[PDB]
DNA sequence: ATGGTACCGCTTTCAA
DNA sequence: TTGAAAGCGGTACCAT
């Protein structure tokens, strides 16, 4: 039996209407009325039931984050980028799993809708038209992390995923390698078909190389799979004289299967991660990585979201941030 | 009121020190604002600053300008310090 | 005003009230009356405002979860189990970071419990004797997870740390070791203090082996503390021949740390883990260690607090979930 | 209804997988039990299944009686090895 | 199977 | 400044 605004009301001769008042902190508040009713709320021990607010005040100050899989090493950095500046702009968040599931991101995305949340931060594997269309219906701000979309029409925050596994695919190259792997991910995913290897690829043509249409491996992110993508490669004739790996946790399923089977880091072969998690740090030897600000793209996504939420005018919705290379140990 | 620190940090201004210079100067009244290799950012904008993208070595500007620049810049120091960020 | 029940109502030619059963799913509906409301709803784009819902029904069917850092591989790892386990019973999770920081603690309490939630899950480092007190004037249930609180009053799933220490300390005496070192974590936390290290000396004890006060390492959970740790073991004379961490994080600290001063894990030291995250098959070697079913103690926490809201009966309060210890090869 | 196994994941029934199997017993009528080690435990539930610890190369029955005591086992064990729990 | 209708706790004009 | 009252979108008990 919560005590109302209307107890607080009585327990100070004053209208409920006025304790509202001094709950938001209203100007219009003779001091003796205030410092009344504010021993008053305290004497009652009284704390204001934000639903009813919110469905008065039409403002749940509450944020909805769609993430794939928040137990991951990546999107968890991220969700303390998001989730933190939130904090700051005192909004709460309701964190929800999709596992990249197409039915379960809409699902939830309703959910949150119905939820009010006053706006909403996706971080989605598979971004399709559909996604599209129920974003376009959306009464609040979503803003979109670390992910591709093509349509380019959901104001998104990220790093150049093309011009970052350029960059790489040309570091390697500007050392000798001429016969480099490229071990990504679900090309299900348009990140990796459309945008990594792009940049693997383009990189390539650009230094004349041949595209080897058996050095693009396709993990899943996972460290088993990134050893089972080492021991493929490694199987044909002409095998890679360095591999590139889409992330961290399948860098280091390289190195190790590469030790497994007697080769020598960085003797044998050249490897780079991505994403730069406190994984590629906490091995040996020490994985090199395409630095990528994971908690700056979250931190950065709540910001704008911010924005957006506020109505206050934003130039440019889509977002990117600046990426670099940090080699550690897996690159002579 | 300003100066110019060398990036200590081993990771630059990312993360959560980012994170915590850019609040401390919201702490201030005073038009707090961050110069790097020609151009300047609100440093209490969580998106200028993180978009400039920093890292160890290049060298930074803390500017400054209110009624109370002068706690301000002392601030912005120590947390400067205090997250190992340049001195 | 825009698109409410009440909208649907009339567009359906029906009653607020019909309305209502058919969106709840009332079975007291004549299967044409529902089609005609179904379809008007379809027709308006409706969607049900669950905050108006939480003010009348009195419960948002939400919980709020404060976990210290959600970036943890740990915390991370048991926040998922929560969260899965939350969706399974028609449940809503409502993150937030404390940083083991008691004031950050105490207020997110408030935050949510004014936000109306129908249950938390609660995950700290010390639970003080005004956490508690905090905790039992809740309006809702609370849960513990893979916490320690000394007063044992409060509903809470976790691992009997204290035993866990014992048997893999254990486990090393009955290996021939006579010389045991142990690597905690921040003592100030009682899960160090007054459990893991108590089930460290409690098993020397029992194996009649002296306490050598500097084979206990103080780490801080770092991966670097770790490596820091090692070291300073190793500057002793009588240098311990295995090491214990409290954590798998230290505990690749003191792998390697070692592997760099040459010592070659398991056939010079002998070293075990704790948490069996998925940092322990990450390593090299494979690390053996104490297995907390982490994920299991957020999904036991979330279903144990369903049981409580639902205001149904429960055996034990306090619950325990087994734990056992998986050898790999960083021990001989 | 009957069945026994032996679960082959490393695991064991834990994690993510134990919960879809707690779950996929839900769905039926049918009082769907775990038995392990001694104990029985309501397959139906989520603290039963994991306060048991079913380790990796363990034996385990899994019964079910009343209206769809049939059609669920044959559920239960075609997850059993959709999940990779034993055979 | 339905319709009627007090609330639920708080915000927000509108007047006094 | 301060109070009175109309909602905000639903739910649930009560009638019909």
């Amino acid at each position: 039996m919560n005590i109302t605004i209307y107890d607080v009301a009585r327990e100070a001769n004053v209208s409920m209407a006025t304790v509202s008042r001094v709950v938001n902190g209203n100007p219009n508040v003779k001091p003796t009325t205030r410092k009344k009713v504010l021993e008053a709320i305290e004497r009652l021990g009284y704390r204001p039931n934000a639903v009813a607010r919110g469905l008065a005040s039409k403002k749940t100050t509450t944020v909805g984050v769609i993430i794939p899989d928040i137990s991951s090493i990546f999107y968890s950095e991220l969700a303390r980028g998001i989730e933190d500046i939130a904090t700051m702009y005192k909004y709460n968040i309701i964190l929800s799993n999709s596992d990249q599931n197409m039915e379960k991101e809409l699902h939830l995305l309703n959910t949150m809708l119905g939820k009010q949340v006053d706006g909403i931060v996706f971080m989605g594997g598979n971004i399709t038209d559909e996604h599209v269309a129920e974003f376009k219906r959306s009464p609040v701000p979503i803003v979109l992390a670390a992910s591709v979309e093509e349509q380019e029409e959901t104001p998104s925050v990220a790093i150049d995923y093309e011009q970052a596994i350029y960059d790489a695919v040309k570091l390697l190259v500007d050392k000798g390698h001429t016969d480099i792997a490229f071990v990504s991910g679900p090309m299900a995913e348009p990140i990796n078909r459309s945008k990594k290897l792009q940049g693997y690829k383009r990189a390539l043509e650009e230094a004349n190389l041949p595209f080897n249409e058996q050095f693009v491996a396709e993990g899943d992110y996972t460290y088993d799979s990134g050893l089972e993508a080492l021991q493929h490669l490694m199987s044909l004739d002409k095998k890679p004289t360095a591999i590139l790996s889409a992330t961290d946790e399948m860098a280091l399923g390289i190195i190790h299967a590469a030790q497994d089977q007697g080769l020598s880091i960085p003797e044998d072969l050249d490897i780079i991660g991505f994403d730069n998690t406190r994984l590629s740090l906490m091995v040996r030897p020490q994985l090199s990585t395409v630095v990528q600000p994971t908690y700056d793209i979250g931190a950065v996504a709540m910001r704008l979201l911010t924005k957006l939420m506020n109505k206050e005018p934003v130039e440019e919705h889509i977002v990117e941030l600046p990426h670099r290379i940090e080699l550690r140990k897996s690159t002579k | 009121a300003q100066k110019t620190f060398k990036v200590t940090a081993d990771s630059g201004i990312h993360a959560r020190p980012a994170t915590v210079l850019v609040q401390t100067a919201s702490k201030y009244d005073a038009d707090v604002n961050l110069e790097y290799n020609g151009k300047t950012v609100n440093l209490k904008s969580i998106m200028g600053v993180m978009s400039l993208g920093i890292a160890k070595g290049a060298e930074i500007t803390i500017s400054a300008s209110g009624a109370d620049e002068n706690d301000a810049l002392n601030a912005l120091e120590e947390t400067m310090k205090s997250e190992g960020l340049g001195e």
